[PDB]
């Protein structure tokens, strides 16, 4: 339906730097709200940072000051610039987007208008 | 008394 | 176990030839339509769609709750046709009355949870994504089935088959002697309507104002949905307010101010009409909410 | 069509919606996905409209 192509994961030193790029693909119209979720090994999933099309942001308290999320409304791409990667950031980062149809009825029994990605492994050494 | 024969 | 002998205060109330024909016919129509409608709804949402959302779970349980009521419908149909004579005994009287009451409370509670899910899904999508899982949906559904049964427990307790001595008619009903039966009516009024209507109106009003505030900035699609939302509330309101009104009017005759048999006749004449309205529009609820999804409508159309 | 058994696993469907790797590893929602770690990785795509694969050993 709506695909989220992620890139920018791998192995990085402690205190290094990375950049996660998530491009939404397929939908004719814009995507409402995009964000990132990290799955910590042996833990639950956690919201990292989200950004709206209007310009509203929402970071997690654990990553406040270290990360920064931005987006491009031209081709619907979200960039999570991750600075000062601490070992608390080692997880599988998944991309998330909220996309609606043309004349949208906000009922959706298929995906709930919430689309995920395959996720990139981010390991901090 | 009063007999309420209705289903509900 | 036993059969009690009862005298009727206003017996020949709502005993009219045209109702004995009109109400079983409407019951037959609702039965036929509801069975195949909600059966196909269940076929589409589970086996065809796999229940991949929370609203999918609520939709499933909504159709499954309505099917249980539809199965007992024919008992009421031939009960009304025989000029209110009950030939099925005490057991089926108990379960049929409890099933009507159970469908009431179950469907209204499920709509409440659907409203909260919709609000949290549009206004706070990312933060409510993690807390809104499948386990919480199934746990909520078992809590709702349990509580709906708990609300219809006085139906199982106080529904019997009585011999009306002054008419020689065997009926399945409640017998009111005072005696605090008004609880059974208030629980329908305040617990079965007031509280969930308030919650539902609240949730859809928050969605309304959020989306309006969103479109204001652009004006300074989603223009259709308002009329849709206004349907959802009013459709829930106007399909239950007849029954509820006459139900309240019934409480006044149960132990209070109204002490007339002509008024009793009008109330007993109108109660099956309101029941018909309520449950016809209720048995259409899963189908009406499902067609609000593009994929569900595509699948359900293709199934025909 | 699985292949790839650091590494990378590529699953190419032939002939769509929620492709994933399997215990679910990771699932994204020409249709081809690219992804104590020793297991048989299977490719899935959401009868029940869930088509699986033969599995690659890692
Ligand atoms: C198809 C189903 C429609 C069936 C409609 C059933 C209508 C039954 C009406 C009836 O049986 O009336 C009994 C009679 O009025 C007692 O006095
Ligand atoms: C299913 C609905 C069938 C209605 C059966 C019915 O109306 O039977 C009453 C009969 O007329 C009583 O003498
Ligand atoms: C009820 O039936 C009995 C006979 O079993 C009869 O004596 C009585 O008069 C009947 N009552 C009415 C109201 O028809
Ligand atoms: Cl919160
Ligand atoms: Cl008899
Ligand atoms: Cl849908």
């Amino acid at each position: 339906q709506v695909q989220l192509q992620e890139s920018g994961g791998g192995l990085v030193q402690a205190g290094g730097s990375l950049r996660l790029s998530c491009a939404a693909s397929g939908n004719i119209f814009d995507v409402d709200i995009m964000g990132w979720y990290r799955q910590a090994p042996g833990k639950e999933r956690e919201l990292v940072a989200s950004i709206t099309d209007g310009g509203s942001t929402d970071y997690a308290d654990s990553v406040k000051g270290r990360f920064t999320i931005s987006r491009d409304n031209a081709k619907n791409t979200v960039y999570l610039q991750m600075n000062s990667l601490k070992p608390e950031d080692t997880a599988v980062y998944y991309c998330a987007a909220v996309a609606y149809p043309d004349i949208p009825t906000y009922f959706d029994y298929d995906s709930d208008n919430f689309y995920w990605g395959q996720g990139t492994q981010v390991t901090v050494s | 008394g009063r007999v309420y024969i209705h289903p509900i | 176990d036993g059969i009690k002998r009862i005298q009727d205060d206003c017996p020949k109330a709502g005993r009219h030839n045209y109702i004995f024909v009109m109400i079983p016919t409407l019951y037959s129509i609702i039965f036929v339509v509801g069975i195949f409608g909600n059966s196909l709804v269940v076929i589409v949402i589970y086996f065809y769609m796999k229940l991949k959302t929370v609203a999918s779970v609520f939709l499933l349980n909504l159709a499954l709750a309505d099917l249980c009521f539809l199965l007992t419908l024919p008992l009421w149909a031939v009960y009304t046709a025989m000029e209110y004579r009950w030939p099925f005994g005490n057991y089926l009287c108990k379960i049929a009355s409890a099933s009507v009451s159970f469908n009431l409370y179950a469907s209204v509670f499920l709509l409440t949870c659907l409203s909260i899910d919709r609000y949290l899904a549009i206004v706070h999508p990312m933060k409510s994504r993690l807390r809104r899982t499948m386990l919480v949906a199934k746990v909520t559904c078992i809590i709702i089935w349990l509580l709906a049964g708990l609300a219809s427990l006085p139906a199982i307790i106080h529904r019997n088959v009585f011999f009306i001595e002054n008419t020689n008619i065997t009926v399945c009903a409640f017998h009111y002697e005072s005696t605090l039966p008004i609880g059974l009516g208030l629980t329908k009024n305040i617990l079965g309507f007031l509280f969930p209507f308030l919650i539902i109106l609240t949730s859809y009003t928050l969605i309304w104002k959020a989306l309006k505030k969103a479109y204001d900035l652009e004006d300074n699609r989603n223009d259709d949905i308002f009329k849709i939302i206004m349907a959802i509330v009013l459709f829930f309101f106007f399909s239950w307010i007849p029954h509820q009104i006459f139900t309240f009017l019934d409480v006044l005759i149960q132990l209070g101010i109204i002490r007339d048999c002509r008024i009793a006749d009008i109330v007993d004449t109108a109660m099956p009409i309101t029941i018909c309205i309520a449950y016809f529009n209720n048995c259409l609820n899963p189908l009406f909410y499902g067609f609000l999804g593009k994929k569900f409508k595509r699948y359900f159309l293709q199934l025909l």
